[PDB]
């Protein structure tokens, strides 16, 4: 009624209000006598506005609602500030671009949240410089835009979609780290021409409170986008090392497992062909034009794009997961276009309200009979560490009713860029697969050209002649009888005898030898092993030895030939069962099976993959390895009539006897049996040394390994007739192995290696004499007395080496004085 | 009715071609430091042992 | 000066005008930095304006520097004055190993204190459990609670009272709380003037608190946000290193805790990694069971074996990055030897430290480990779980670069990141199975390279140097072996190699081996490419030693499709549409179709899902046969192909890729139209020359001519004369039989009445039917492309003639 | 300082330390879908 004479008067309002109000007050106003603070309404505007700031506070406390205590903010602000309207312009960050879009609008004095709210469908989506309020986004600072006619940033769309007039425009953004959380702003200012710099004041420091609320919600956000990544890639990470599978098994588990996480309510992930030449007779048709040329789109690899799997993630409603091979171009994922676009481009494609974009054909409405639409799309492309899209993975409709921001954006990169680099285990994977069945088809071919065949066998056992029948149709008692018409006596050949000779048998008889030695151990009737296959085996062993100087057939017969003299004329079978004899004569044949005539440092230098699978005893490892394999075979196997706990203790028995024919571990554990010879001494008779050492178990395995190693070098034992002719086959090997150390390694071979110094072989047989064999057969002459023709012999075999490298000496002294001096 | 008189979709005031974001790159061995580290006997070396 | 009465008869007015007018302003000054204006120095009861000041007062700290401590000291400042308090403090709840602690951040706040003497640092802290005292008590029942007098309380602790050398009487605190877990307790100690704490004083406090509720939800969200960021961080930038490549568990290891190195926020951390022997050799354990070692004695793992760091990786952070790796490191390691890791190691613990050199069950170093000064104060060990619950490893986590002690944050990042190397252990070992994997099949390969490569004493039995010369045949000269070639090798025309109806059955396998040394030397392919004499005459032999010895398939098959790839080329004349190393690689490819075939068809290869089946896919047994003959040609002994240049040698090996393949039926009826389409072309032409001249340049059509062609010689067996084809034909059918008996007895199944060894006198009318299938479209269109191989349309008539005669008989005798 | 302790953190009661038990609780084809995720008569007769 007088406002206008307050307002040409502002000294008589300031002191009319600065007088002292009478105790008495209008309405409540909270009265703890607070008329008179230094104006008449100033303690009562300060009581009131800290009870609300005190309400708003409480809100805030419990309950986090940030949409509940910024719309009161915004509707005490528009009192204070006299505003028209306010608005709250929510942050985003899709596809790398920052947007404001509305979620509190047209606020008033006098409105309620219902009224002001802003659901997901209904959001003027500003981008970054298409406004004031983008312009405010970008600055960074509040923009107070007196008229906005002649600002440059105004943009008229949101007042002609909302029939309004904007006059005057006050925005702020909330503030947080140096990330823009939230845009406020005032329009229309009701009174003034323009919002004065006291607004602005006001404005800035009345919107703090405003600050904290959206703080304390972008960081409740960001912490629970944070955990639900955290908790994606741990739950990812262990699906992917739990084992080896193929690209849709593990990117199934790792999408399937990880479903809680997404909150999405449907997604889909394709798979694309690695394909990339196409084979000579797929390639015909296109050059010859009898089919024409792929003319669609191509990923940035140059590959065809063809999603041959397709599994759907539906988990809106009821949880139906489904797997579509070779989806057809109808499928509802890949109707739209946006995967074939993603694996063209290799982009990150963010869609906000599918049904109203362009470019992608999303479908019109309703897909399934639930009535689910899509409307806001998220698509990733996986790509492995070889920068290659593996396949395309599509999110859809975000349970929240929100569209996709940033921060789901780097969830879902961060398990897509996980998945692509977990590529490298399916790689992994598939290569084990390619190099097992490379391996098996490697040892069939070795097992066939090992294993006697159906013909060979025959030589040994004639069956088609003498009965007409397959060795496989003749029943146990006509193949022992055939064996016992056709195998050598015990005395046909001295087997029996220390000083046997190979020299003048043929191979195919030393086979039927080794049946005849397996015969007399009386293995074949108590442990019922197939007499066919036993003869299979034996020459399967004497095949697979191969044609070289010395490490060949004979060689590995003469070892098991005098490792079954030793237990049987040595008696050396009173510490042994049968079993355990019989384990231990086949690892004597299997002694240097497939020896390729090189010593284990030759595999070492010459970087063999032998050298590289075993490291230490890599030959005896290779033979004690080839040994088993060939007896796994079936038609091989002596050990199939076995209990289980005979059949493991005869493999492990086996383990000890062939990796101990190395001559470096001998020299390691001679000591060992020095000392158990020693024990022997200790005891009164032979008996009781017998009852002692046969239940030890750790006692006869050193035994066993000495045995081992006496029977390798056994061929010096030998008569002097035999060992002379021994000894230069031994040589040649030796140097031929100097001789492919000198072309392949360049490296100057020892002087027992050198070709050239062949003159010096009786010195350094006697030096060998000397140093290895003289142990381990004087302690053994020690342990058992029979064994002493073994060390007579080996005596008088290093007197005559010795005899012949002094007169090489004396030849050699006598050209050095006679001329030379 | 909505306060800003707008229903069925998330309205954007750009009319223009969509754009998508380019994929980070940013690699989120050996230069690593200590890189290197990780991965009477005559006679028997006469005789090939 | 009238309307002065005006406001004052309706002072509603008033206010609305003060509200339009001056209410900014009043707000702007509150909210401006200014001070509360309330009386600190007496105790009067709050006045509404002095209540709405310490609001303010409290709102204005409510700025986007939010430093929490200083804000809820200035709280805890206020709530002294209005609580009628003497001090109060803060315990911030932190959860160390799963028992909660409540250590002091804020103490002895009174009116007239500041933030330097009540703000507390980690190593003034007066750590509290969950049990005792009136702090445990409101952590654990999570509310308010009022002590009238601590002399009659069963949780006051004495402990602070005797160590600040105060006395409390009356205790009144309560919980700060996000969510339903406990951030903070803030309790008050005395009341200055009256008994205890009144209800007012605890309606108070929950006013009052409400702010500082909002800012320690801040700080606490801020916090966890951060830590979860930062495992996140770790996990992928690991992921990232741990997929980098297929190494061993040391170098995995180092890359992904040295590129995660700045995320940890610790100065020093290291990782030793356990021995993973279980099982010692025999060799090693013989010493011990024979007494001449001693046995292990102590630390032992859950899983049982021994305790034995064998390589320590420390990682120094605090001042110059000090990475360094100890192989076999000394019990006298800064890490090792406090014994926490060997602790860890023998129970499988997640340990954390507080007060290190506090600690009497592990030594700890209470000396300067380091030049500046550095002290062990917080440590955190955990192990490396490995998949198998099997003990690989200890990382070792040491003093934090912040100075406060671990918490379970922390714990729970640090466990993410073991976790995940534990998980990331399949690599590690998957990298060994690959190795050696790798190495077993080359073994396997040079294996079955040997037995089938033709030894220096075989290759004596063609190559007769020895005898001759004297020589081994890779010390005589080239034209030395071409002279024994010349006086060994067949003659062409007297055995009649390039004619097609060769006959291989009065011919040694030798023999055959002879005459094809001779197709080679009749191609002129020997000396323009300058091949080893040697080396062809050996893998001559390693082709015939590399074919099984089955019934049809053996090399005898392999011999007779080279020969009639070798007339076809000659005889046929299509020569002139292929170069000499086209040629050569053809020939090869032929001789080499069928090396190694198991005598069973793609089909049942399939079936029993041998290994083969699983490598190759759709050809199988082709593309062994091409691997294999590739595979022989690899050896440098063998290697034909050495000489050519490398474009002629990628040439070579694409042509024979492309021959052998095509062997295959299943390729050949698909790829058929594409013949017939060529020889019309050809028919259009008008003279041989131009279509000659066409067929030279175009690359296509060669390669579908010579495909067709390796199909047409594969069949070569029908095309022959009947007294030949008679016996090949028992010969198929008795391998087909074997296959057929593999099928039914291993797979079960009946076999097809091709492979049915039942029904063998059926085999005219299966003949009759194979001649009009696949056969004859191939020999007849060969014959309307060619007029000289119309012989071979000749043989297999003739053949189609006499089978269906058979099979006429077979039928008339089934009448009856 | 406020707490009048100097050296470090101090608490009332001392004895043996409790440590963490190891994490193991929250850590195949029990996922669904993961069973399906890995002239021509004559043609048969012989062989192909
Ligand atoms: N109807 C209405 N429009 C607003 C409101 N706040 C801002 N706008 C309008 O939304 C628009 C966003 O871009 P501008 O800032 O350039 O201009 C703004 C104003 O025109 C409001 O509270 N109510
Ligand atoms: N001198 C002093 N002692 C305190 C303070 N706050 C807590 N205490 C004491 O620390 C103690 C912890 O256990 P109680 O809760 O039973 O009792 C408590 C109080 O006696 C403080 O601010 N000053
Ligand atoms: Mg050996
Ligand atoms: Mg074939
Ligand atoms: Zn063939």
């Amino acid at each position: 009624q007088v406002h206008r004479f307050l307002d040409q008067n502002p000294g008589f309002a300031d002191q009319y209000f600065g007088r002292k109000l009478s105790p008495e007050d209008v309405a409540n106003a909270c009265e703890d006598g607070c008329p008179e603070g230094c104006t008449s309404f100033r303690e009562l505007c300060q009581v009131e506005e800290s009870a609300a700031l005190f309400e708003l506070v409480q809100d805030m406390q419990e309950n986090v609602n940030m949409e509940r205590v910024v719309f009161k903010i915004l509707r005490r602000l528009c009192s204070i500030l006299h505003a028209d309207r306010c608005s709250l312009f929510m942050y985003r960050q899709r596809n790398g671009v920052a947007e404001l879009a509305t979620r509190l609008f047209s606020v008033q004095p006098d409105s309620v949240l219902e009224d002001c709210l802003v659901p997901p469908d209904s959001e003027i989506v500003f981008p970054l410089d298409i406004g004031v309020v983008g312009h405010v986004a970008q600055t960074k600072k509040m923009v107070n835009v007196q008229d906005v006619m002649e600002c440059p940033h105004f943009s008229s769309f949101a007042d002609e979609l909302t029939d309004y007039v904007t006059r005057n425009i006050l925005a702020t953004p909330i503030m947080n780290g140096k990330d823009v959380v939230a845009v406020i702003m005032a329009v229309n200012k009701l009174d003034g021409p323009c919002f004065t710099s006291e607004d602005e004041d006001v404005f800035l420091k009345y919107l703090n409170f405003g600050t904290l609320n959206l703080k304390i919600y972008h960081l409740s956000y960001l912490h629970n986008c944070e955990t639900r990544r955290g908790q994606v890639l741990l739950w990812s990470a262990n699906k992917v090392f739990e084992e080896l599978t193929d690209i849709e098994r593990q990117f199934h588990k790792a999408f399937y497992t990880v479903r809680a996480y997404l909150n999405c309510d449907r997604y889909s992930v394709g798979l694309l062909d690695m394909t990339k030449e196409k084979e000579f007779f797929d390639v015909w048709p296109v050059l010859m034009g009898e089919a024409q040329a792929y003319s669609g789109p191509r990923t940035p690899d140059g590959r065809e794009i063809l999603f041959y799997k397709v599994i759907d993630y539906i988990l809106h409603g009821k949880e139906d997961i489904k797997v579509i091979p070779s989806p057809p171009a109808d499928h509802w994922a890949l109707a739209s276009g946006l995967p074939t676009y993603v694996a063209e481009s290799g982009f990150i494609c963010n869609i906000m309200n599918a049904p109203a974009d362009e470019m992608f054909n999303f479908q019109e409405g309703p897909l399934d009979d639930s009535g689910w639409i899509v409307k806001n799309v998220l698509s990733m492309p996986i790509v492995n560490k070889k920068e290659e899209i593996v396949g395309v993975a599509t999110f859809y409709n975000r349970k929240d009713g929100k569209p996709f921001d940033e921060q789901d954006e780097v969830l879902m990169e961060s398990l897509t860029q996980f998945l692509g680099w977990s590529v490298l285990n399916t790689d992994t994977y598939d290569k084990m697969n390619k190099l097992e069945n490379r391996k098996d088809i490697a040892q069939d071919m070795v097992l066939y050209h090992v294993r006697c065949d159906r013909e060979e066998i025959q030589l040994i056992l004639p069956t088609r002649e003498r009965l007409g029948k397959e060795p496989a149709d003749c029943e146990e008692d006509e193949l022992g009888k055939i064996l016992k018409e056709v195998l050598p006596g015990p005395a046909k050949f001295d087997i029996y005898e220390f000083h046997f000779s190979d020299l003048e048998c043929t191979e195919l008889e030393l086979v039927k030898c080794g049946i005849q030695m397996y015969y007399e151990l009386g293995v074949v009737r108590k442990f019922q092993i197939p007499q066919e296959v036993l003869v299979r085996f034996l020459f399967s062993v004497s095949k697979g030895y191969r044609r070289i100087t010395y490490h060949n057939w004979r060689h590995g017969f003469n070892v098991a030939q005098t490792m079954f003299t030793l237990l049987m004329t040595g008696k050396l079978k009173s510490y042994y069962t049968d079993l355990e004899a019989f384990a231990m004569v086949t690892a004597g044949l299997c002694h240097d099976i497939d020896h390729r005539g090189t010593n284990n440092l030759y595999q070492m230098k010459s970087q063999n993959p032998l050298a590289k699978l075993h490291g230490s005893s890599i030959l005896e490892r290779h033979h004690l390895e080839f040994g088993k394999f060939l007896l796994s075979e079936e038609t091989l196997n002596i050990y199939q009539n076995l209990n289980r706990r005979q059949h493991e203790h005869v493999i492990h028995l086996m383990d000890i006897a062939i990796i101990a024919t190395d001559l470096a571990l001998y020299f390691k554990k001679r000591t060992m049996f020095q000392k158990i010879v020693d024990e022997s001494k200790n005891y009164e008779d032979r008996k009781s040394w017998v009852e002692y050492l046969s239940l030890e178990t750790t006692r006869k395995e050193i035994v066993m390994a000495m045995m081992m190693t006496a029977c390798d070098l056994s061929a010096i034992t030998k008569p002097w007739e035999v060992q002379s002719k021994v000894a230069l086959l031994v040589a040649a090997e030796f140097w031929e192995q100097g001789d492919l150390e000198r072309t392949v390694l360049d490296q100057q071979p020892i002087p027992m290696m050198d070709r050239n110094k062949a003159a010096e072989l009786p010195k350094l047989q006697v030096g060998f004499i000397d140093f290895v064999c003289t142990f381990v057969y004087k302690e053994f002459s020690r342990f058992h007395e029979e064994i002493l023709p073994m060390f007579d012999r080996l005596q008088n075999n290093r007197k005559e080496w010795k005899a012949l490298a002094d007169e090489y000496e004396a030849k050699v002294k006598a050209l050095e004085e006679d001329q030379k001096k | 009715r909505s306060a800003t008189r707008v229903m069925g979709g998330p309205v954007t005031p750009r009319k223009g071609p969509p754009k998508f974001k380019q994929r980070q790159t940013r690699q989120f061995g050996d230069d690593i430091p200590g890189m290197e580290g990780l991965g009477e006997l005559h006679e028997l070396a006469q005789y090939g042992i | 000066e009238e309307v002065e009465k005006f406001l004052d008869s309706n002072v509603s007015f008033a206010k609305q005008y003060y509200n339009l007018r001056y209410r900014a302003k009043v707000i702007s000054d509150l909210l401006g930095p200014r001070e509360a204006a309330v009386d600190f120095s007496n105790y009067h009861a709050l006045n509404s304006v002095e209540e709405s000041e310490i609001i303010f007062d409290l709102l204005r700290d409510f700025q986007d520097n939010l430093q929490a401590e200083k804000c809820v000291f200035n709280v805890m400042k206020k709530l002294c004055f209005l609580l009628q308090a003497d001090r109060m403090s803060l315990f911030m709840y932190r959860a160390r190993n799963g028992i909660a602690e409540l250590a002091t951040r804020l103490f002895n706040v009174h009116k007239d204190a500041v933030l330097e003497e009540c703000l507390v640092a980690p190593d003034s802290e007066i750590v509290f459990p969950l049990d005792m005292g009136v702090v445990g008590h409101v952590a654990l029942s999570k509310k308010i609670v009022n002590v009238p007098n601590t002399e009659e309380d069963e949780h006051f602790c004495d402990f602070v009272d005797t160590l600040t050398e105060y006395q409390t009487k009356n205790i009144l605190a309560s919980p700060i709380m996000n969510g339903k877990d406990v951030v903070a307790i803030i309790m008050v100690v005395n009341k200055v003037d009256g008994p205890h704490f009144t209800e007012n004083d605890e309606e108070i406090l929950l006013k009052y608190l409400n702010f500082a509720n909002l800012i320690m939800k801040v700080f606490h969200l801020s916090y966890l946000h951060n830590c979860e960021t930062r495992r996140g961080q770790i996990l992928l930038w690991s992921g990232s290193k741990v997929f980098e490549e297929l190494t061993d568990i040391e170098r995995q290891f180092h890359k992904a805790l040295y590129t995660v190195r700045a995320f940890l926020n610790c100065d020093r951390y290291s990782v030793g990694l356990l021995d993973m022997t279980k099982q010692k050799e025999f060799f090693d354990v013989w010493p011990v069971l024979m007494g001449e070692a001693p046995p292990y004695a102590g630390p032992r793992t859950p899983d049982g074996r021994e305790i034995n760091f064998y390589k320590v990786i420390d990682y120094i952070l605090h001042g110059k990055e000090d990475i360094k790796v100890i192989p076999n490191p000394p019990p006298d390691h800064w890490a090792l030897v406090s014994g926490l890791p060997t602790y860890v190691a023998q129970n499988g613990l997640i340990c954390n430290i507080m007060n290190a050199p506090s600690e009497d069950f592990f030594a700890f170093q209470k000396e300067p480990l380091d030049e500046s000064g550095w002290m062990i104060k917080n440590v955190l060990s955990m192990p490396i779980v490995n998949k198998k619950e099997e003990i690989v490893g200890v990382a070792t986590f040491y003093n934090r670069k912040d100075g406060k002690p671990f918490d379970e944050m922390d714990e729970t990042l640090m466990e993410s990141l073991t976790q995940f190397l534990g998980w990331s252990v399949l690599n590690p070992d998957t990298y060994e199975l690959m190795n050696k994997l790798e190495n077993r099949k080359d073994i396997f390969q040079d294996m079955v390279k040997y037995h089938v490569k033709c030894d220096n004493e075989e290759i004596q039995t063609i190559l007769k140097t020895r005898e001759v010369y004297g020589k081994e045949p890779w010390e005589c000269e080239e034209e030395e072996l071409a002279e024994i070639l010349q006086g060994e090798l067949p003659d062409a025309d007297k055995y009649e190699i390039n004619k097609f109806h060769f006959s291989d059955l009065p011919l040694t396998e030798l023999e055959l081996v002879k005459c094809g040394i001779q197709m080679y030397y009749e191609l002129k392919v020997v000396d323009k490419f300058h091949i080893p004499q040697e080396a062809l005459v050996r893998f001559m032999y390693s082709l015939s030693k590399g074919y099984r010895r089955i019934t049809y398939h053996n090399w005898r098959h392999g011999f007779n499709v080279g020969q009639t790839m070798f007339s076809l080329l000659v005889t046929g004349k299509l020569k002139r549409y292929f170069t000499d190393l086209e040629a050569l690689a053809m020939v090869t490819a032929a001789f080499c179709h069928d090396i190694d075939h198991r005598g069973t068809n793609n089909l049942y290869q399939m079936k029993s899902q041998n290994p083969l089946a699983k490598l190759h896919g759709s050809s199988i047994l082709e593309r062994h046969h091409l691997e294999f003959g590739k595979t022989l040609l690899r050896d440098e002994s063998l290697n034909i192909f050495q000489n050519l240049n490398r474009r002629q040698h990628e040439h070579a090996i694409h042509m024979m890729d492309i021959a052998i393949i095509a062997t295959d039926l299943a390729l050949y009826f698909k790829k058929r139209t594409m013949f017939q389409k060529i020889v019309d072309q050809s028919k259009t032409y008008e003279t041989q020359q131009e279509w000659t001249q066409y067929m030279m340049l175009d690359q296509t059509r060669k390669e579908i001519v010579m495909a067709m062609m390796m199909t047409a010689c594969d069949l070569s067996a029908i095309t022959k004369p009947w007294e030949v084809q008679s016996k090949v034909a028992l010969l198929v059918a008795a391998e087909f039989w074997e296959q057929g008996d593999l099928e039914r007895t291993v797979l079960q199944q009946n076999p097809i009445p091709m492979m049915d060894r039942n029904k063998a006198d059926e085999l005219p009318k299966l003949q009759v039917g194979f001649i009009d299938f696949v056969c004859t479209f191939v020999y007849k269109e060969f014959s309307r492309f060619h007029e000289e191989i119309t012989p071979m349309l000749d043989g297999i008539t003739n053949n189609r003639k006499e089978w269906k005669a058979l099979a006429d008989e077979y039928e008339t005798k089934m009448k009856g």
